[PDB]
DNA sequence: GTGAGTACTCAC
DNA sequence: GTGAGTACTCAC
C-alpha cells in the first residue's frame, strides 16, 4: 500500500 | 494561508455533507464560514478560483505522488498496484473532493474546471501507459488498452462511492480485483 | 403525441454539448417550439420529464437482461452479452447516458439520482444471480465471491460510462470490448 | 440484440 | 421654426 | 409595441423625475411600470438595450427632421435656425431624454451607449457643416469652426438645462442668440 | 499630507479613461498604495474627497476672476479674459473637467452637483456685473439684455466643456477661441 | 494669468 | 407573468 | 470586515 494519503479536511 | 484555506476547508466541508450533492451557492458558503458573502471575496476573485484551489490539491497531491512510486518503486505489477491504491485510498479519504474528481459537484460551476479534471485522468492514464511500456516480456493485452481499463475501473468505483453517498468505498474490493488481474498480467 | 415531442426535444439537447448544462425550461420550450406554458400543459414538473426517459432506460434495460437470462443459459455467456447490452445501449443514446452517470440529475430533484441508484441495484442484483447459476450448472464457482465480481463488473462499467461522458463521447464505451472480455474471461472462466 | 435509440 | 417636434412620453 | 413600449415610457418618466438623477435600477424600473423584475427580462435581453431604444428614438427623430430641413428648405442662414432651433425644442419638450444627450444618465449604464451620443453629434455636425459649405458668398470664419461653435451652444444649452433640474429653458435665449449671430454671418 | 496624496490619485483617476466610470474606494485606495481604511482616516467620506478638489476649482477660478476685474478696466477685455480662464483650466485640468461637467459626479452625493451649481452661479453673476459696467465706462450697452448675454456666454463655455469630456478630450476647449473672439467681438462691440 | 494645473 | 434566488460589488 | 444592494435567471 502507498502509506503517504494525503487528506484534505484536518 | 488563514482565511483564503479557512474558506477552501469550508467547501470542501460542504461538499462532504448532503449539501454536496447540490449547488454550493455563496449565501451557503459564508454561512458555512461564518462570514459575509462579501468577505469570501477579499480572498477570492470568484467561486470558479474556490473550486480551482480544491482541483490544485488534488493535482498536486496526486501526481506528485505518482511520480514518486514510477521513481521509487522498481516492478512493473508493484507500481501499478501503488497508483490504483493510491487513487482509491485517497478518494475514500476525501469524499468530498471525489465529488470533484467524478465530476459532480463540478457541473454547477463553469465548465472550464471539468477540463482540467480531464487533463488529471489524462496525466493518470499516461503515467499508466508508461508504467506498463516498461516492462517489455510481453503483455496479453495492448498497454494503451490495459491502461484504460484500470483508469475505468478506478472512474466506476469513484461513481459508485459518490452516488452511493459515500457508502461504496473505493478500497473494498480492490484486493480481489488486483488479485484476479494480477494472476493473469503475469 | 406532445408528450413524447417534449421527452424527444430534451433527449436531443442532453445529447448535443447543451447537455453539459442545466437545460432550462425556457431552451427546452425553444427546441419544442412551444411556449413554457404548453411545456406544463404536458409535465407537472421538469423531474416528471427526466422521469419519462428514465422510464425508457429502465424498461430497455431490464427486458432485455430478462431476455438474455431466458435464451442464453451459459453463464459467462450472460455475463458477456450483459456487459455489452449496457455499454452498447449507452453509446447508442449519448444524451441518456449523462443521466444514467448522474451528471444531467444534479441540476435536478435528487429523487430522480435515488431513481438511477435503484435500476443500478436490479442490474448488480442480476449479474448476482446469474453468478450464482455456475455453480449448479457447470459444477463451479469462481475464484472469489459472487458479490464482489459483480461489483466489480458493474463498476468497470460505471467507469466506461463515466469516461465517454467526460470525454464528450469521444471515448466509446464499447471500445476495445473484445479485448477486455478476453481477459476477463481468462481472469474467471 | 438490438439495442434501441430512443432518438427516432 | 420647426413645427413638427416629436414627443416621447404622451 | 405593447409592453415593451411599457417598459420604455417608464424609463423615460423616471429620466424625467429625480430619480433621473440618480442609477435607475431594475428594481426600480420594474416597480415603476408595475411589474416583477423578470418580467422586464421577457421583452428585453439587458437594460442596456431599454436605453438603447430610447437612444434609437432620439436618433431617427432628430436626423430625419434635420434631413428634411436640408432637402425642403432652401435658405443656409434659415437651415440653420431650424436645425438649431430643432435641437432646442427636443430637449425642452423631452427632459428625461435630455439627460441621455447630455450623457448624465448614460454614466450609469454601459459606455458604449455613450458612443452612440457620440455618433449622432457627429452626425448634427456634419449635416451643419454641409448646410454652411453651400452657401458659397463666403463666411467670416470657417465652415468647420463655424459648426462646432454652433453646436457648442446647443450642447451648453442642453447641460445647463439638465443641471437646474429642468429649470433654465434650451429655447429660452435662442432668439436673441441668432439675433445677435445672423446679424454678423450675413 | 496624505490628505494631499489621495487628493492627487483621484484627479490621476478623474484625468484618465478611469474618469468615464465609477472610481471605486477599492480602486482609489489600490492607485494611491493603502489599505481603503487608511483612505477613512482622512476623509469620512468619498463625497468629502470629490469636495477636496472642488474646492481647488472654486478657488483657482473665483481668485483669477476677481484678479481679472481688478486689473484690467475694459469691458470687453475682461469678457475674453474670463472665457478665455474658463477653457483654458479645463484643458490644463480635464479630470477636474469631468467634475464641471457633472458627469463624474453622478456617482456621488448629489449635494456635490449643488456646490457646481452654486460655482456657475457665481460666475455667472460675475460676467453679468463685467457687463453691466459698460454703460458707465463707455456710455454705451449692448444690443441684447447683460443677463441674456452672461447665460448666451457661459452657455458656450458649457459646451466647449462637455466636448472636452464626450471626446474623452480630443476637443480642446481652447481650439479656436481666436475665431471665436473675433466673431463675438463682432457681434456685441 | 498662469492657469493652475492641480496634478503636480 | 413572478418568488426566490444567483454570483458578485459598493462605500464605509 | 459587512448591509444593502446590483443586473439578471430559474422553474413554475
Amino acid at each position: 500500500d502507498y502509506l503517504d494519503i494525503p487528506a484534505f479536511l484536518r | 494561508i488563514n482565511r483564503r484555506e479557512e474558506i477552501l476547508q469550508a467547501l470542501a466541508e460542504m461538499l462532504e455533507s448532503n449539501e454536496g450533492a447540490s449547488r454550493i451557492t455563496t449565501a451557503k458558503l459564508a454561512k458555512q464560514v461564518g462570514v459575509s458573502e462579501a468577505a469570501l471575496y477579499r480572498h477570492f476573485p470568484s467561486k470558479t478560483r474556490m473550486f480551482e484551489g480544491l482541483i490544485e490539491f488534488i493535482e498536486e497531491s496526486l501526481m506528485s505522488r505518482i511520480n514518486r512510486i514510477f521513481d521509487e518503486e522498481k516492478d512493473t505489477l508493484n507500481r501499478i498496484r501503488l497508483v490504483m491504491q493510491l487513487l482509491l485510498a485517497f478518494a475514500e479519504r476525501n469524499p468530498g473532493l471525489t465529488r470533484i474528481l467524478s465530476g459532480h459537484a463540478l457541473m454547477f460551476e463553469n465548465e472550464r474546471l471539468r477540463d482540467r479534471i480531464n487533463q488529471l485522468f489524462e496525466r493518470i492514464e499516461t503515467s499508466l501507459r508508461q508504467i506498463l511500456r516498461e516492462r517489455k516480456k510481453s503483455f496479453p493485452v495492448d498497454e494503451n488498452i490495459l491502461a484504460a481499463q484500470l483508469l475505468g475501473q478506478v472512474e466506476g468505483s469513484l461513481n459508485r462511492f459518490v452516488r452511493s453517498d459515500f457508502k461504496y468505498l473505493p478500497t473494498a474490493n480492490f484486493d480481489e480485483y488486483w488479485a484476479l488481474l494480477s494472476a493473469q498480467i503475469k
